[PDB]
């Protein structure tokens, strides 16, 4: 599909280029108030993110009106406003960080390979990156991951041409195994651990909220349904329709940054600014739950 | 081990 990238040209791209819907301003405000109630009211909240949450940073999505697959399907080159290294976390990224700090977010499941959740400061132990991360390479022998500052340079679980530097438990001489990228190609198996954690988080969630995914790729796209299957609610935030629209308790057609901005105001939380790449391996001890938010005027 | 696809 990406020719020098060496990825499979046999992929089903799914449904590309559906038109975007925008809920009218009055209906948006009402729906976002309803989301805020649901966040507050709910104990276990899981977010599911896709490419739609990095469009504001200048990274294209896959199946939107100017998505990478959409353009390929109609014979055009994709367009990218920024590089992966120089992309900046959005308000949505930064909002999710704050929601995690205050205990309003149990787990975050993402299909994005852009590295922006990690670089935003979001704790890695509350994050499943189900399709990989451009910045993360992994040792074939011992499974040790390396988070880098620049993209590792291959895709499709290929060798990056660097070796493992871990000194072993008994002997403490270098492992030397082959480091590979973590970017899944079409029909590669997902990461065992990350999927299991995402699945368990999703099963036991009482609210799943999807942001900026069309939910066409499995198993990622079906994880938000497991929530509904055990009595939970499902909120879908997306400009295009999604594959699972019919199962949503609440559906919001608007820009995701707007929704998250309004969501945080209703909860009385500030969205932090971003200092720069800050890899956080373990979640900091929880901030106290904020004071009860005020009801709709 | 579950695979990344559209599944249909
Ligand atoms: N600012 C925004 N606000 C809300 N929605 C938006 C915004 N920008 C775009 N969207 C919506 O965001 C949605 C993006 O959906 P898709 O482009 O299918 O990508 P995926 O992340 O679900 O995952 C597809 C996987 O498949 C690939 O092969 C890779 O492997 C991916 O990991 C669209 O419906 C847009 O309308
Ligand atoms: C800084 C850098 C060092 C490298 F070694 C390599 Br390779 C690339 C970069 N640039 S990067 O921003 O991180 C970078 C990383 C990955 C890709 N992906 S890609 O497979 O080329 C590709 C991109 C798009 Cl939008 C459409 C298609 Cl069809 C294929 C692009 C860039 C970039 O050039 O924008
Ligand atoms: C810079 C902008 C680049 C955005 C898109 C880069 C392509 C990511 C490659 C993912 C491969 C998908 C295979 C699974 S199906
Ligand atoms: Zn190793």
């Amino acid at each position: 599909v990406n020719y020098a990238a060496g990825l499979s040209p046999y992929a089903d791209k799914g449904k590309c280029g559906l038109p975007e819907i925008f809920d009218p301003p009055e209906e948006l405000e009402r729906k976002v108030w309803e989301l805020a109630r649901l966040v507050w009211q709910s104990s276990s909240v899981v977010f599911h993110t896709g490419a739609g949450i990095s469009t504001a940073s200048g990274i294209p999505d896959f199946r939107g009106p100017h998505g990478v697959w959409t353009m390929e399907e109609r014979g055009l080159a994709p367009k990218f406003d920024t590089t992966f290294e120089s992309a900046r976390p959005t308000q949505t990224h930064m909002a999710l960080v704050q929601l995690e700090r205050v205990g309003l977010l149990r787990f975050l499941v993402s299909q994005n390979v852009d590295g922006l959740h990690v670089r935003s400061g979001f704790p890695r132990d509350k994050l499943a990156e189900l399709h990989g991360n451009m910045f993360v390479e992994e040792c074939a022998k011992c499974k040790t991951q390396y988070v880098r500052d620049t993209v590792v340079g291959t895709m499709g679980l290929k060798a990056t041409g660097r070796l493992c530097t871990v000194a072993k438990a008994r002997g403490l001489r270098a492992c030397r195994g082959e480091l590979r990228d973590t970017i899944l190609d079409w029909e590669d198996s997902l990461p065992d651990r990350d999927l299991a954690l995402a699945d368990e988080a999703s099963r036991n969630a009482d609210l799943s909220i999807t942001l900026g995914t069309s939910l066409q790729i499995r198993p990622s796209g079906n994880l938000p349904l497991a929530t509904k299957r055990r009595g939970g609610r499902l909120v879908i935030v997306n400009l295009q329709p999604t594959k699972h629209d019919r199962h949503a308790d609440l559906r919001i057609h608007g820009y995701v940054d707007e929704v998250m901005t309004r969501l945080m105001k209703h909860l009385g939380l500030e969205i932090p600014a971003w200092d720069g790449p800050r890899v956080l391996e373990r979640a900091l001890p929880p901030l106290p739950r904020p004071p009860t938010p005020k009801l709709e005027p | 081990t579950a695979r990344k696809s559209t599944g249909g």
